[PDB]
């Protein structure tokens, strides 16, 4: 689609290359950090629930702090540039310093030393002290994501956009989101792929790696250019933006509940108690299968440059779903069917498409023998089933959980309609992914593994599907009763 | 209707080779998917290689890669399988089985006893 006036465009055109050059290198990070957390020497899908949670939220906490001082003190292209800059300075500094002395700033002596010590569970604990290069990176990726993306774009569109502009824009941002997981996926494909150089001595990853952080540093660099033009001819011209507009909103300065206050919120009423554990069963679901499906991918392609090249392909075909999904089921099934049914395709989808990768990796040797008769192995079965489950989740969320949550968020007084909805997106939030990561810690430090725990990875996942369920079965009630009283 | 039988077992080394066949007859050879098994006393029954339908894909075991190699021929209805370079570790009763190209069971032989230079008994 293109739903934006011809007027519009100058403003508009500038905000799209921003939005695609954020999209893209949060796109081609977030493969490249699976990728050498996954393939480091030592490492494995084991080292994710442990980054994600002692490196990437107290690296959150830490930027965020930082942010709100610097905000202070700079203004504010001042303090986009100089949050953005230190992004591109890493990814120019990474492939060409920092990736080839990986085999002098990392610690291999003791780490091994330490992991010697430390409970076999501990392996991803320590594949971060042994490859704490690495680590920054995947720290540096998720923080891209955060900031870059939710924090700086978000609220420099939600600071330049009007009202009457919002909704168009921001729906062509959501199909620029889909364009650029597009263009990603092919360019870390190429990325991967340009395995050339037959010429050995060389590393067939170190190519790959300068080919993706120079795209990223091009994509930023077009990010700042984009963002300068719009401040210099854009954000200056009277007719596009003034600042006498946002004023209104912001004389009520967002008050943003720090974490408890809204953990009582959660406890008020039993509706956003029930959407609350909706959300936070998505955060748990979602990442609960992602670090066995990534287990599965190292052990089906063991080089990076197969890894990565498999990341862009499946970045590709997100994108590939993703549009197909905005433009057919973007707004069908939830009013065709009701609200339960939009907000119980996602868990289900979750429990099937989970349960039977579960019992592909449990039930490897039963399988093998009866998928072996159809050309393929129960691992790489795994691994496409695990891609279909995330590539489903990724595709339909926008346009099925969330599109319920917003929905169930309707029928509530403006008061705890606000209050409910800012509780849920502080706590939720994070709540979620951190607590996913926190139960595959335990799961691996207790079981030992990431095979061993696969089984009680199942019967967890069949825990919280069946609280996502009964939630949002219970929610439908408490959904459909004010619906009613609501209209009279 | 569906038989299967095979062919080629015995004893050769520990290092040997042998090639065993599977003369199937009673169904439609050029749409089926055919494979090799073995099942070791006290073991489960693993797949050793299968054929796609003309000899395309094949699919070994981790174990045997690089030294078998199953091959069929659609017009003299028999599957083959070239085992080189046999360990003490292969020895088992080597079934042959057969899926057609829409089931999704397969059929399976008599089974065929393959045995090399029996190792400290
Ligand atoms: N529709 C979307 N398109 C593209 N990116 C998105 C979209 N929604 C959220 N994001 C990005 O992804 C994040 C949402 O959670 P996120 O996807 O990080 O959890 P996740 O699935 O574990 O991914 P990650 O591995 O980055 O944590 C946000 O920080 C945002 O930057």
């Amino acid at each position: 689609l293109w739903p934006i006036h011809t007027h519009e465009l100058k403003k508009v055109l500038p905000m799209f290359l921003m939005f695609f050059c954020i999209t893209f290198n949060y796109t081609v990070l977030r493969d490249t950090k699976d990728t050498l957390i996954v393939g480091a020497p030592g490492s494995g899908a084991e080292a994710i629930p442990f980054i994600k949670f002692w490196l990437v939220v107290p690296c959150a906490i830490i930027f965020m702090l930082i942010y709100a001082k610097l905000s202070n003190i700079l203004s504010k292209q001042a303090l986009f540039y100089a949050v953005g800059t230190p992004f591109l300075i890493f990814f120019a500094l990474f492939p060409t310093v920092i990736y080839p002395l990986r085999d002098v700033l990392h610690p291999t002596e003791f780490a091994d030393r330490l992991q010697a010590i430390l409970p076999p569970g501990l392996l991803g604990l320590v594949a971060i002290l042994r490859n704490w290069t690495f680590a920054a990176f995947y720290v540096l990726a998720e923080l891209w994501g955060s900031v870059m993306l939710s924090l700086m774009f978000w609220g420099f569109a939600n600071e330049i956009t009007k009202i009457h502009e919002a909704k168009r824009f921001y729906a062509l941002f959501g199909i620029g989101a889909n364009i650029s997981l597009l263009a990603s996926g092919r360019a870390i494909v190429w990325a991967s792929k340009l395995r050339a150089s037959v010429s050995e001595g060389v590393d067939p990853w170190g190519i790959s790696l300068r080919l993706l952080m120079a795209m990223t540093i091009v994509s930023g660099l077009v990010l700042m250019a984009s963002y300068w033009w719009i401040n210099k001819n854009v954000l200056t011209d009277p007719r596009f933006y003034n600042p006498e507009e946002m004023q209104k909103g912001k004389k009520g300065a967002k008050p943003k509940m720090n974490m408890k206050d809204s953990f009582l919120y959660l406890a008020r009423s039993p509706y956003i108690l029930l959407l609350a554990l909706l959300v936070i069963a998505y955060g748990i679901c979602i990442n609960l299968i992602e670090v066995t499906w990534k287990s599965q991918l190292k052990l089906q392609y063991p080089n990076m440059n197969d890894y990565s090249e498999f990341m862009g392909n499946f970045s590709f075909w997100t994108g590939v779903v993703s549009v197909l999904i905005m433009l057919f089921v973007g707004g069908n099934v939830i009013r065709k069917f009701g609200w339960l049914t939009g907000a119980l395709v996602t868990p289900v989808m979750v429990l099937l498409t989970g349960i039977v990768f579960f019992a592909l990796v449990i039930f490897r040797n039963q399988a093998s023998g009866l998928v072996a008769m159809f050309g393929t192995t129960p691992l790489m079965l795994a691994v496409v089933v695990g891609a279909i489950q995330n590539i489903l989740s990724k595709s339909t969320k926008y346009a099925l959980f969330d599109s319920t949550k917003e929905m169930a968020y309707i029928p509530l007084d403006q008061e705890q309609k606000v209050k409910g909805k800012a509780a849920i997106d502080v706590v939720a939030a994070r709540f979620g992914k951190s607590g996913g990561a926190l139960i595959q810690q335990g799961l691996l430090v207790i079981c030992g593994s990431i095979g061993a725990m696969t089984p009680y990875l199942a019967v967890i996942l069949l825990f919280i599907i069946a609280i996502w369920l009964v939630s949002a079965t219970k929610l439908n009630k408490l959904f459909l009763a004010q619906s009613a009283l609501k209209e009279q | 209707e569906v038989q299967l039988v095979e062919s080629g077992g015995g004893l050769v080394q520990a290092g040997g080779s042998l090639r065993l066949s599977c003369a199937a007859s009673g169904f439609t050879f050029s749409d089926t998917y055919m494979g090799w098994f073995r099942q070791a006393p006290g073991k489960e029954r693993e797949f050793v290689a299968t054929i796609d339908y003309s000899g395309g894909h094949t699919l070994y075991a981790d174990s045997v890669k690089g030294r078998f190699t199953i091959s069929r021929d659609n017009s003299k209805n028999t599957v083959y399988l070239q085992m080189n370079s046999l360990n003490p570790e292969d020895t088992a009763v080597y079934y042959c089985a057969a899926r057609k190209r829409y089931h999704y069971y397969s059929y399976w032989g008599q089974g065929t006893q393959v045995t090399v230079s029996s190792l400290e008994h």
